[PDB]
């Protein structure tokens, strides 16, 4: 085609999103990490991870409010790539590191998988 | 805006 | 912060909304443009247009299902910016370009105003 | 990655 594109749309869009996930707005699901509770929009879930892409488009699972995610999913963890998928930045820390690869793996986010290995492969 |  | 940025992950995210938008999954509303509808994800069009995000954080507007645009709206003109809403990328012709700016400040998208503008006035 |  004979477009034209704006270059900070998607940025400004997903910080948008990030504004309405802070401020609780039109968020349509709970996701459960042991005693913890995380609020999100099941879209940029399923647009960020494999793991949420296959279960928002089930049948079933599509209409749930609540995921309880696997026992041995670390909330903080979580909690770090539920922030990444809402602003593009990873807080990847030596003390965390592990529980970020570990839960990366689980929510199917391989460019997230990659840089860990990476990170662990440089201090190995 | 640029040509993509 | 320490945090680290994957460059691509809000092209990414958008790329992925547009894909559920194609397939009509967790799709939450319908404008209705004079004889023609659009399917669309409330959150991406408060994300993107002025006027949605006033519409939607509205206590009873939010739950409404179908939004009923202003007859003088153009549905082509809609569906261009609704296109550039999901993917950066804005389809700006001679031949459109007067219902696309009237549209995007009804719609209260101002960088699509300011380059329609400034396109117009190169053409003076 | 990038350092942002
Ligand atoms: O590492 C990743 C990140 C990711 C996201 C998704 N999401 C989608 N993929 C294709 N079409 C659609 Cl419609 C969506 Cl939502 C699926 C797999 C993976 N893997
Ligand atoms: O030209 C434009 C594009 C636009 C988007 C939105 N959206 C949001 N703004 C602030 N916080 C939030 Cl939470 C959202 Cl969703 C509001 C105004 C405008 N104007
Ligand atoms: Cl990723
Ligand atoms: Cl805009």
């Amino acid at each position: 085609d004979s477009c034209i594109q704006f270059t900070r749309h998607a940025s400004d869009v997903l910080l948008n999103l990030n504004r309405l996930r802070s401020r609780d707005i039109l968020t349509d699901v709970v996701i459960v990490v042991s005693r913890e509770q995380f609020r999100a929009h099941k879209t940029v879930l399923m647009a960020c991870s494999g793991l949420f892409y296959s279960i928002f488009t089930d049948q079933l699972k599509c209409n749930l409010s609540v995921i309880n995610l696997d026992p041995e999913i670390n909330p903080e963890g979580f909690c770090i790539l539920l922030d990444f998928m809402y602003t593009s930045r990873l807080n990847l820390r030596e003390g965390n590191i592990m529980a970020v690869m570990a839960t990366a793996m689980y929510l199917q986010m391989e460019h997230v998988v990659d840089t860990c290995r990476k990170f662990i492969k440089a201090s190995e | 805006w640029v040509i993509p």
